[PDB]
RNA sequence: GAUGAGUAGGAGGGCGCGGCGGUCGCUGCAAAACCUUGGGCGCGAGCCUGGGCGGAGCGGCCGUCGGUGCAGAUCUUGGUG
RNA sequence: AUUGUGGAAGGCAGCGCGCGCCUCCGGCGUGCUUCGGCAUCUGCGCGCUCCGGACGCUGGCCUGUGGGCUCCCCAUUCGA
RNA sequence: AAUUGUCGGGAGGGAAGCGGAUGGGGGCCGGCGAUGCGCCCCGGUCGGUGUGGAACGGCGAGCCGGUCCGCCGAUCG
C-alpha cells in the first residue's frame, strides 16, 4: 500500500525532528532565562538611577556643610573624560597623528570617552589644539550611548538595538543591558576599559551653530582644549 | 552518464555543445542550456541534462496535443537508445499533472525538479492549446 | 576624510581556491569546504588550506 | 463584568498604575484562591488542484504591523461653523460645515439657495476654519454618508429636494444673524495689502 | 507575458560619457578613452571639464541590463533558439537577429506567440 | 559528525520611540510614569 | 561590517581585430562593408537592433595563435582646405 | 522638509480584556515601604501598540493638441 | 572622411566649441499603456471506479507505479 518510503529520506527525516527538538527546546530555556533577565536588568536600572540622584544631593551636602563651617569642599577631580577632534586629517605632524590613533579619533567630529589619569592626561596635553574635551554628565553619556551607540563584535560596528548585543561581548564581565553599560562608563568601574573599548568611536556630526574658532584655544574664546562641564553643551548640539 | 555526475559537470560546465552564451563574459553574459531533458534550460548542475543520472523531459510529442514524459532509466546510462522510458500523455492537463508528479515526486526520482517539471508541463500545454486555435489574449494585465 | 592605510582594506594575499584546473582536485575541494563548515574541525580546515597550495608548497615525502 | 478601564493612560503607552498595583486591581490573588491557590491554565485555540503552476516562485510582502487611523479633524472645524473652499470651481466661496464622513472628507453646504453650493465632499485640506458659528442643531443629515456621493447628466429630482429639506432648516438660523446672508452669498478674495499670514479667520 | 521585474529602474546617469575634444577634432572619435597627459585639466578632474567615467556610476544590479519594456534581451537566429526562452518568458524578451530573413522572421514571430515570447523587434522588415 | 543546519534591524532612536526604549530599559517606563505624575501633583497644587 | 585621491610604476578582471582546431548558426525571401535627427543596453572599452544602400558572403560560443587596437613622432603615402 | 531600501518571519518588547467579586474616573488579599509607593505575588488564553525598513484611498489619462525620451537645433543661469 | 554646392531649420554687439541644469521648437517611441480574472447556467465539444490486454518503469526473487487501448460500472469533470 503505497510507494515504500527509501531508507534514506527514513534517515533524513529522523535526524531533523531531533534537531527541531533540540532547537526547540532552546526557546523554551531561553525564554526563561530572558524573563529573569528582564527582571534583573530592571532592578539593577532602578538601582542605578537611584544612585545617581543621591550622588547629586550628596555633593549638594556637602557643600554646604563646608559653607556652614566656614571652610572649603573640593570637589573629586573627574573621573571621565569626553574627547572631540576638531580638526581634520590634513597636514599632520607625526606625533599628534600617533597618539589620536591611540584616541581612535581618526575623523574630525569623532568622539570617545577616556578615563582620567596621568599617563592619558599627558597624552591628551600633546594634541590640545586637535581635540576639544570635557566631563560629560549623565546625560550626555545617556545620549550618546543610546543615540549613537555601537558594538565592536568581532571588529564590526553593530548598532546597539538589543541587549543582546552587549552581553554577548560583555557578558563575562556582568554587563548584560544597555543600563549596565551606562554605569560602568559614568562610574568608571573596574571593568571600564573592556567596556569602553567595546564602543565603537562615535560618529558625531557637525555642530548645529557651528564653532566659534577651532584655531584658537577655548580660553581664549576659541573651541580646543578643556572645557570642562561645557563639553555637554556641546554634545548637545552635535548629538 | 557511466561516470560519477559530479565529475561530468566539472568537464562539461565550460564547454558543450548545447551551452548557449550571449553577450560576454562580462556583467551582460547570459547564459542558457538547450539540450532536450534541462527543465528550465537553465546552465547549472541542478537542472543540467548530462550530470544527472535522473533527469526529467517534458515536451510537445507529435501531435494532437500529445505531451511526452520520458524520464532517463538509472541502469540504461549506457544505452542511449534506451535510455529514455518514454510516456505519451494526451489527456486532460489535471490527470497530466498527477502522472508527473507521481513519476517525479512520488517515486523519490527528482523531488528538487517537481516545482520545474510541472511549470514545464504548464508551459508546454499552453502552448499546445494556443498552436491549435491561436493567439486570443495578450497576457499583459497584471 | 578618515586617517587609515588603503582604506582599511587589506594588501595580503592568499590563496582561497587551487590555481589548478584539476577536476578531481576541485572535486576534493569541494568535500573538504564542506567538511570544514558543516564540523569545524581543525583538522579539516588545514586539510582545505594544503589543497590549495602550490607544487613547492606540496613536497614529496620519502 | 468590569464597566470601565483598569489602568487610565497618563500618555500614549504608558499606564496610570504600575504592575504591581495592577496585580491588585485585576484580581489575579482573588482568582489564585478559587482555582485551589493557582492560576488555572487554558489551552491554545485548536485545495482545488491548480490549473497553471508558474514557472517563477510567487514574492509575498512581508508583514506590515501599521494599520491606518481614522484621518482626524482639525480643531478650528467644528459643526456650523463657515467654511472658505480654496480649490475647484467653488474656490472662494463660503460654506457651512455639517459633519465629517466615514471616509475623512468634510460635509458642507452652500446653503445652495444662497451661493449655489449643494450638499458637497469637500478635503479639509482645501479648507480654511473661521470663527463664524452658525447653528445646525435643527440640521439633520443622518440619511447623508459616502455612498450618497458614489457615481454609478441629469441631476435626479430626489436629490433636489433632499437639498431643500436640509436648506429649509438652515436658512432660518442664518436669517437669525444679522448680514449673515449676505456674507455666505459673497466669495473671499485677496485685495492689495491683504497678507494671509496676518489674516484673522 | 507580464514582466517579473517590480524594482524600477534608477539610472544613475543617462548622458554617455564623450571623450575629450572629439568635437574639436574629427579624427579623434567619440568613443572614451582615458586622458593619459600630465596636464590633461579632463584627468585632474578641474570643474567645469569633461567626467570620466567611474565604478559610482555603476546601476542597481538587480535592475541592470533590463529593457524600458521590463524584460532583458535575448538574440535568437531561429525557432529553435526561441524556445530556449518557454520558460523565461517573464524574465527574458527575444530579439530577432538583425541578418535574419524576412521568411525566418515569420515562423519566430509565429513560434513567438504560441510559446508567449515577447518580441522586441518583430515588424521588422515584414512590408 | 556535521552539526545541525542553520537581516540588519533598522536602528530606531530610543529617545523618541517609547517601545524602542522600554525593550532596552524596561525601567524607563516607571521613570516615565513617576514623572508625569509628580508634575501632575505639583500642577495641581499649584 | 568597514571603506573609496593618485603621476612614475605594478597587477587583476574585461572589450575589440585577424587566423587555426572544434562546435552552434545566418544568407539572393538579400551576407560583408558603408550611411542614418530611428531605438535600446553597459560605469566604460563596446554591444544589440530599426531603416537605407549594396549584391555574395558572414557570424556566435569553447580552446588556441598573432605582422592584433593611434591624435601627436618638423611621423610615412595619398587626398583636401 | 527629504525618504520606503527589504519581501522568509505576527518574532522581540510593553500592555489590554477574560480565567474571582464590588456601589465601577474607583474599591476588595499577602510581602516590602521613604507611607507617595513597589518587577512582592505579575501564570495561561485571546487581542492591542511609538513593537524584526509604507501602506491605504481618490482622481486624471490611456491613439489625443496625450505621455515619455538617453535623440536633434536653440535660448538662458552657473561652470569652463 | 577631409573638403564643396544647393535646398530646408536655426543662431550671431571684438572668437567658437565644451561640462552641468532646465526650458522652447523639432524628431522619434504603441512591449509608448491594460482590458483580464473569479464564480454562476444555456448550449456545444472532449475525457471519466472495478476488471482485461500492449509496451515499460522506480526500489532492489519480490514489492511499488505511471502511460496507451478495450470492456463494465459511475455518472462528474
Ligand atoms: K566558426
Ligand atoms: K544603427
Ligand atoms: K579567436
Ligand atoms: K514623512
Ligand atoms: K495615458
Ligand atoms: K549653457
Ligand atoms: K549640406
Ligand atoms: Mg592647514
Ligand atoms: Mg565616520
Ligand atoms: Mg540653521
Ligand atoms: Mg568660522
Ligand atoms: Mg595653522
Ligand atoms: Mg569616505
Ligand atoms: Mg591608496
Ligand atoms: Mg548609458
Ligand atoms: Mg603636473
Ligand atoms: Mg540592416
Ligand atoms: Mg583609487
Ligand atoms: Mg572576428
Ligand atoms: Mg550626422
Ligand atoms: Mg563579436
Ligand atoms: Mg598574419
Ligand atoms: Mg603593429
Ligand atoms: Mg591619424
Ligand atoms: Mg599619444
Ligand atoms: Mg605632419
Ligand atoms: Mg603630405
Ligand atoms: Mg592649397
Ligand atoms: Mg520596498
Ligand atoms: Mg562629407
Amino acid at each position: 500500500g503505497g510507494v515504500v518510503v527509501p531508507e534514506s529520506v527514513l534517515k533524513k527525516q529522523k535526524r531533523n525532528e531531533e534537531w527541531a527538538l533540540v532547537k526547540k527546546q532552546e526557546l523554551a530555556v531561553a525564554k526563561k532565562k530572558s524573563v529573569e533577565n528582564r527582571k534583573l536588568i530592571y532592578n539593577r536600572a532602578k538601582q542605578y538611577a537611584k544612585e545617581y540622584s543621591e550622588q547629586e544631593k550628596e555633593l549638594i551636602r556637602l557643600k554646604r556643610e563646608a559653607r556652614l563651617k566656614g571652610g572649603f569642599y573640593v570637589d573629586p577631580e573627574a573621573k571621565l573624560l569626553f574627547i572631540i577632534r576638531i580638526r581634520g586629517i590634513n597636514a599632520m605632524p607625526p606625533q599628534t597623528k600617533k597618539i589620536l590613533q591611540l584616541l581612535r579619533l581618526r575623523q574630525i567630529f569623532n568622539g570617545v570617552f577616556l578615563k582620567v589619569n596621568k599617563a592619558t592626561v599627558n597624552m591628551l596635553h600633546r594634541v590640545e589644539p586637535y581635540v576639544t574635551y570635557g566631563y560629560p554628565n549623565l546625560k550626555s553619556i545617556k545620549e550618546l550611548i543610546y543615540k549613537r551607540g555601537y558594538g565592536k563584535v568581532d571588529k564590526q560596528r553593530i548598532a546597539l538595538t538589543d541587549n543582546a548585543v552587549v552581553e554577548q561581548v560583555l557578558g563575562k564581565h556582568g554587563i548584560i543591558c544597555i543600563e549596565d553599560l551606562v554605569h560602568e562608563i559614568i562610574t568608571v568601574g573596574p571593568h571600564f576599559k573592556e567596556a569602553n573599548n567595546f564602543l565603537w568611536p562615535f560618529q558625531l556630526k557637525a555642530p548645529l551653530g557651528g564653532l566659534k574658532k577651532k584655531r584658537n584655544h577655548y580660553v581664549e574664546g576659541g573651541d580646543a582644549g578643556n572645557r570642562e562641564n561645557f563639553i555637554n553643551e556641546l554634545i548637545r548640539r552635535m548629538n | 552518464t557511466t561516470v560519477p555526475g559530479q565529475l561530468v559537470w566539472e568537464i562539461v560546465k565550460k564547454n558543450n555543445s548545447f551551452l548557449v552564451k550571449e553577450f560576454g563574459n562580462g556583467t551582460a553574459g547570459v547564459v542558457f542550456s538547450k539540450e532536450p531533458n534541462n527543465l528550465y534550460n537553465l546552465h547549472s548542475y541542478k537542472h543540467s541534462g548530462l550530470a544527472n543520472k535522473k533527469t526529467v523531459t517534458i515536451q510537445p510529442d507529435g501531435k494532437d496535443k500529445s505531451v511526452l514524459l520520458a524520464t532517463s532509466k538509472t541502469k540504461k546510462q549506457n544505452k542511449p537508445s534506451r535510455l529514455l522510458n518514454k510516456s505519451v500523455m494526451k489527456k486532460e492537463f489535471s490527470r497530466m499533472a498527477k502522472a508527473v508528479t507521481n513519476q517525479v515526486g512520488d517515486n523519490y526520482y527528482r523531488p528538487d525538479l517537481k516545482k520545474a517539471a510541472l511549470a514545464r508541463l504548464s508551459a508546454v500545454h499552453r502552448s499546445l492549446k494556443v498552436t491549435k486555435s491561436g493567439a486570443k489574449k495578450r497576457n499583459r494585465q497584471a | 576624510g578618515i586617517d587609515l592605510v588603503a582604506g582599511g582594506k587589506s594588501k595580503k594575499t592568499k590563496r582561497t581556491a587551487p590555481k589548478s584546473d584539476d577536476v578531481y582536485l576541485k572535486l576534493l575541494v569541494k568535500l573538504y569546504r564542506f567538511l570544514a563548515r558543516r564540523t569545524g574541525s581543525k583538522f579539516n580546515a588545514v586539510i582545505l588550506k594544503r589543497l590549495f597550495m602550490s607544487k613547492i608548497n606540496k613536497p614529496p615525502l620519502s | 463584568a468590569k464597566k470601565t478601564i483598569r489602568n487610565p493612560e497618563l500618555i500614549r503607552g504608558v499606564g496610570k498604575f504600575s504592575r504591581s498595583k495592577m496585580y491588585h486591581k485585576k484580581g489575579l490573588w482573588a482568582i489564585k484562591k478559587k482555582n485551589g491557590g493557582k492560576l488555572p491554565l487554558h489551552e491554545k485555540k485548536p485545495v482545488k488542484p491548480p490549473k497553471f503552476y508558474p514557472a517563477d516562485d510567487v514574492k509575498k510582502p512581508l508583514v506590515n504591523k501599521h494599520k491606518p487611523k481614522p484621518t482626524k479633524l482639525r480643531a478650528s472645524i467644528t459643526p456650523g461653523t463657515v467654511l472658505i473652499i480654496l480649490a475647484g470651481r467653488f474656490k472662494g466661496k463660503r460654506v457651512v460645515f455639517l459633519k465629517q464622513l466615514t471616509s475623512g472628507l468634510l460635509l458642507v453646504t452652500g446653503p445652495f439657495k444662497l451661493n449655489g453650493v449643494p450638499l458637497r465632499r469637500v478635503n479639509q485640506a482645501y479648507v480654511i476654519g473661521t470663527s463664524t458659528k452658525v447653528d445646525v442643531s435643527g440640521v439633520n443629515v443622518e440619511k447623508i454618508d459616502d455612498k450618497y456621493f458614489a457615481k454609478q447628466n441629469v441631476l435626479p429630482q430626489e436629490k433636489k429636494d433632499e437639498q431643500k429639506t436640509v436648506d429649509s432648516a438652515l436658512l432660518k438660523a442664518i436669517e437669525g444673524i444679522p448680514e449673515l446672508k449676505a456674507y455666505l452669498s459673497a466669495r473671499f478674495s485677496l485685495k492689495s495689502g491683504m497678507k494671509p499670514h496676518e489674516l484673522v479667520f | 507575458a507580464v514582466p517579473l521585474l517590480n524594482k524600477k529602474v534608477v539610472k544613475k546617469r543617462v548622458k554617455r560619457f564623450i571623450r575629450p575634444q572629439s568635437d574639436r577634432r574629427i579624427t579623434v572619435k567619440e568613443s572614451w578613452r582615458r586622458p593619459k597627459g600630465i596636464d590633461s585639466r579632463v584627468r585632474r578632474k578641474f570643474k567645469g571639464c569633461v567626467l570620466m567615467p567611474n565604478i559610482g556610476y555603476g546601476s542597481d544590479k538587480k535592475t541592470r541590463h533590463y529593457l524600458p519594456n521590463g524584460f532583458k534581451k535575448f538574440v535568437v537566429h531561429n525557432a529553435s533558439e526561441l524556445e530556449i526562452l518557454m520558460m523565461h518568458n517573464r524574465t527574458y524578451c527575444a530579439e530577432i537577429a538583425h541578418n535574419v530573413s524576412t521568411r525566418k522572421r515569420k515562423e519566430i514571430v509565429e513560434r513567438a506567440a504560441q510559446l508567449d515570447v515577447v518580441i522586441t523587434n518583430k515588424l521588422a522588415r515584414l512590408h | 559528525v556535521v552539526r545541525p543546519i542553520k537581516r540588519a534591524t533598522l536602528k530606531k532612536n530610543p529617545l523618541k520611540n517609547l517601545n524602542v526604549l522600554l525593550k532596552l530599559n524596561p525601567y524607563a517606563k516607571t521613570a516615565r510614569r513617576m514623572s508625569l505624575l509628580a508634575e501632575a501633583q505639583r500642577v495641581k497644587a499649584k
